[PDB]
RNA sequence: GCAGAGGUUCUAGCUACACCCUCUAUAAAAAACUAAGGACCACACGA
């Protein structure tokens, strides 16, 4: 048989990348393909934020001055921040902004270890001038989907729900290849599109990493 | 919003209640979750005792139906407001159209029989999205109530509970605002004449946005 | 366990016969220190009583039988 | 206070109120087999209150019935493993609130499942006239040997396949596995792998799944059909019946003792009906309930496969 | 009108999209009607039964 | 976060020598499905294995014929030699000739072996002879293909059904470990030619499948 | 453990559905623990 290898990675943008699998026979290539799509979209290792704590309001329903959203509206915005962490499982990100104008993803003080993929992610609006935000954001390495309530102290601290899901979609296109003198021979084409904060080859590794482990269940490496 | 309206989802939410409409047009020099200020315009002002007008969007609130009215702010700072247009969007409203629901893709097709006839079937991006996660408010009330043999308390010490359970409380022995609460768990601690401590209805689990405590003209109010 | 009850209906006719035996049998499971003659894997005293009726090996007739002679040995005890 | 709907006859005495009774909505859970329904695990656990204490109390865990409340209570652990064993082997009813006919109570071997929803075993759901739109049932518990054996031997749905009114089967396919069925059992006149022998139902299902050849086209088949003339006796009949891919494919599903011919054309509805009715008064009922549990599966399966969408076009 | 509105974008006007199974990955035949639709959550939750 | 619930399985349930039913307990929420299409597909799709796929008999040329003295019909001989499977040894190529003469079933022992090459299965039938004086003589053509090529897409042909599996289904249960949430149970009922056993069979995929991952895992 | 009281805790605990020990008129060496009562009429909604 033949062994495919990561020919080409292709980034068409920061958040959309493609991957190219040249070498694969009849078959193999779509059977690999839906395997590779199903285990990226189940788990990849996720980054997003676990729990919010908030100086100023003690639950997510009420508001805070000087805000021009809810503080649950603020919560489900920090959701859909994604950070990339290299070292650590767990890390603390602190976030303070004060005077007129969007509060940026950009604006979050940010350790050497973590940054911050998109800074152009807005968490909340301060209209008021003399209005001060000041947030401690706690994001936890994870797998999959996890609810709030799954899960489990103070009063202050505000639990969201989150979503280690750094890829969004997965598309595979199955297109032959062209080898010089080989026939039955396809290039298996994955479109990768993730919130920038896995390498998408990286992602391509782990994920044959872990179908790989699981089929080393079905018989012995 | 809904994709696809009939286009009188405008006219509802200006007609209703919940959507804040501005009396008079103006700019809006301060918005704000809890209230929004607009500037008046000279020309549509009165001459005398005009001022700015100012509204006060209601925060998350028990409905008859124990649905949370929340009326989000609709407009930026500096943003100009016309005479009867829409200043902050009321539930189930976004940007002035009432939008009751959260439109999605979706497949007409049989899957495997998950939905048989009438069944529907959800994929997990609905829920981890919080697409239709809806906020919830449920009021319960304890009363103190005049009877033989002592009036009830209402104090936090109760015989024979758990101490973890009384830390949620105060010292009053009313819970704390924005306390974490779960089924089982004992809201406001009162006993009876001689545990009528207000509990929790088991599976119900949430967040306590605010205590409101009324007492009767001529008794004292407790610390909390 | 047993998705279905046909082999004891055509064993006991009546199929509610069927269930004062069965019930009869259990609740000498339960009650009587005695165990049930086919094997019990993690069934429940109805269900592997209507197995036993399933291979044939209680019915009523051999019930009142075995209870008979119980009472048989208890008078042969007090002598 | 005696007569009339609010009359104490009536109220009380005709139709009790009754304890160890959940009420929730209804799911389909295709995977439940005939006999098996969903049970959400709160459910379950409210409703087996009483023999989870007495199997705490049996275990030792718990020494007094107060203590194996408190158990409960904190929902430890091993609450759930016993909970497991009691409600492995004991029936509970599935009741749609307006009860016209006698199905409309059926027992069922309750399977737990993570949720707040009951779940109903997809061909039943005919029989007990049960949509899926926020339609409830109500679920009593047997609580005596003489219950949970009554509920065993009549209540539970594989027992009663005929409906009491007329000989007609009452679990006929409805909605999903009947047009699952249909497509199976359709021939086109062009289609993939059209015009080749197979050697027998396994090597249609293989070449299907392989996707070379289509799943309705009319091909050559080996067939091995089994004949109930014998007394007592199964004879294997070997021959090449034209036939579709599809056809050939839900051949494997059926009993030996079933003929090709009501396999061989399209199985509408009424089709299938007949199929499920000669298929009890011949092989029997256990051959029966197994057989609509794995159409049932076959009928969803490639009802999703075909994807049999309505559109304005 | 809306053949011409589908025409419009790059969606195709049939309104019928090839559609592939999540599980098994192979295409469905016969591509299945797949769109944006309006869905509301009736107040009529499960936990409340 | 990048340790995974590895199944352990709990029976490997066999019912005969070819049909074995493989059952695994913990597995991944998602992931029995995954493992049950591509090992599916996988062994569908391509199996290293020989089957018979060109035949040649002196009595007739034509398929939609047939040779007179036989019971069968040459295209019901055709169903039957392509449900014989054979064992081959390195050798990808090998014709086996017979001629047989007299009453009596035609069976798989009797081909001639014409080589190592063996047959699986000594009982299995080719055809039956009602004629004495009547003879039988088949040239038969085996290729160690990979997978199930049709004659369609390809001086007699028949199909070819070089994978040796049979009949596979793969079924996900729910399934769990402690209290957690549901986890897919993959039961995996496979059906085999004979050739290869089912669970060497299924293990000679799986290993099939893992050299397609070498390259990224990088041990 | 069946009629009562006492005991190491925490007013009181004698099986009250109810949790340990003692005896028939006398109170303590001792750790897991505690509560058993409440309708109709109208409206709206789901099937
Ligand atoms: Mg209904």
């Amino acid at each position: 048989f033949l062994k495919p290898r990561l020919v080409d990675i292709e980034q068409v943008s920061s958040t959309h990348a493609k991957v190219t699998l040249e070498p694969l026979e009849r078959g193999f290539g779509h059977t690999l393909g839906n395997a590779l799509r199903r285990i990226l979209l189940s788990s990849m290792p996720g980054c997003a934020v676990t729990e919010v704590e908030i100086d100023g309001v003690l639950h997510e329903y009420s508001t805070k001055e000087g805000v021009q959203e809810d503080i649950l509206e603020i919560l489900l915005n920090l959701k859909g921040l994604a950070v990339r962490v290299q070292g650590k499982d767990e890390v603390i990100l602190t976030l303070n902004k004060s005077g007129i104008g969007p509060v940026t993803a950009a604006d979050i003080t940010h350790d050497g270890d973590v940054e911050i993929v998109k800074p152009q992610h807005v968490i909340c609006h301060l209209t008021d001038e003399n209005a001060s935000i000041s947030m401690r954001i706690k994001v936890q390495r994870g797998r999959g989907y996890v609810p709030a309530s799954t899960r489990i102290r103070p009063i202050g601290r505000l639990l969201v729900d989150a979503c280690y899901s750094p890829v969004e979609r997965i598309a595979y296109n199955v297109e032959a290849a062209r080898v010089e003198q080989r026939t039955d021979l396809d290039k298996l084409v994955i479109e990768m599109e993730t919130n920038g904060t896995i390498d998408p080859e990286e992602a391509i590794r782990r994920a044959a990493t872990i179908l790989a482990e699981q089929l080393e269940a079905f018989v012995d490496l | 919003k809904p994709l696809v309206g009939t286009g009188m989802e405008r006219a509802v939410a200006v007609d209703s209640g919940v959507t804040a409409v501005a009396k008079r047009g103006g700019v809006v020099q301060y918005v704000d979750a809890s209230r929004i200020v607009i500037k008046v315009n000279e020309d549509e002002m009165y001459p005398g005792e005009a001022g700015i007008d100012i509204y006060n969007l209601t925060k998350y609130t028990r409905s008859n139906q124990n649905t949370c009215i929340n009326q989000m702010p609709c407009v930026s700072l500096g943003e100009p407001v016309e005479r009867g247009d829409v200043l902050a969007d009321g539930p189930s409203t976004d940007l002035g159209e009432l939008a009751l629901g959260q439109n999605m893709r979706v497949a007409f097709m049989p899957w495997n029989g998950y939905n048989f006839e009438d069944s529907i079937l959800v994929s997990e991006r609905v829920v981890q999205e919080d697409r239709f996660t809806t906020i919830h408010i449920q009021e319960l009330a304890c009363v103190s109530r005049d009877t033989k043999l002592g009036p009830e308390e209402i104090t936090a010490d109760i015989p024979n509970v758990g101490e973890a359970a009384l830390s949620k409380l105060d010292e009053s022995g009313i819970v704390y605002i924005g306390a974490e609460v779960t089924g089982g768990d004992i809201l406001v601690g009162k006993v009876t004449p001689k545990d009528s401590s207000l509990r929790v209805p088991n599976g119900v689990s949430g967040t306590v946005i605010d205590v409101q405590v009324f007492t009767r003209d001529g008794v004292e109010k407790d610390k909390r | 366990a047993r998705v279905t009850v046909q082999d004891a209906v055509e064993k006991i006719g009546n199929r509610f016969d069927l269930v004062l035996v069965a019930a009869r049998r259990a609740r000498q499971m339960q009650v009587g220190g005695k165990d049930p003659l086919v094997p019990e894997e993690n069934d429940k005293t109805t269900v592997i009583a209507l197995r036993e009726i399933e291979e044939g090996l209680i019915n009523n007739q051999i019930l009142d039988v075995r209870e008979r002679q119980e009472q048989q040995e208890q008078e042969a005890a007090e002598l | 206070m005696i007569k009339g709907k609010q009359g104490r006859f009536r109220q009380n005495l005709l139709g009790k109120r009754v304890d160890y009774s959940g009420r929730s909505v209804i799911t389909v859970g295709p995977y439940l087999r005939l006999h098996q329904c969903g049970l959400p695990k709160k459910m379950a656990l409210e409703l087996f209150k009483p023999f989870i204490y007495g199997k705490l109390e049996l275990r030792g865990l718990a020494t007094t019935i107060k203590a194996a409340k408190k158990m409960v209570e904190r929902e430890e652990a091993v609450v759930w493993d016993i909970l497991d064993e009691v409600i492995r082997e004991h029936p509970v009813l599935l009741n749609r609130a307006p009860t016209l006919h006698r199905l409309g109570i059926q027992a069922f071997e309750p399977v737990l499942i993570e949720g707040k929803a009951i779940q109903l075993h997809p061909l039943v759901c005919a029989a007990y006239n049960a949509d899926f739109d926020g339609d409830q049932m109500a679920v009593h518990v047997p609580l005596t040997l003489e219950a949970q054996l009554e509920a065993r031997a009549l209540m539970m749905s594989t027992n009663n396949i005929l409906s009491p009114a007329n000989g007609e089967p009452i679990i006929v396919p409805s909605q999903d596995v009947v047009l699952g069925l249909y497509y199976m059992t359709r021939d086109c006149v062009n289609a993939k792998g059209e015009g080749m022998v197979l050697t027998g139902p396994k090597e249609a299902e293989r070449l299907y799944r392989s996707g070379l050849a289509s799943l309705h086209a009319r091909v050559k088949v080996r067939i091995t059909e089994y004949e109930k003339d014998a007394n007592g006796e199964l004879v294997a009949k070997t021959s090449l019946k034209d036939t579709t891919v599809g056809r050939a494919i839900l051949w494997m599903i059926v009993p030996k003792g079933l003929p090709y011919s009501i396999v061989n054309q399209a199985l509408g509805k009424k089709a299938i009906s007949k199929m499920l009715n000669t298929c009890y008064r011949i092989l029997g009922l256990k051959p029966t309930v197994i057989f609509a549990d794995q159409i049932m599966y076959t009928g969803f399966a490639y009802a999703a496969r075909s994807g049999a969408s309505v559109g304005i076009d | 009108e809306i053949k011409e509105l589908l025409k419009l974008g790059d969606l195709p006007t049939s309104g019928q999209i090839r559609l592939y199974d999540g599980r098994t990955g192979e295409q469905f035949e016969r591509p299945v009607t797949v769109g944006y639709m309006y869905m509301l959550k009736l107040n009529h939750l499960v936990d409340d039964k």
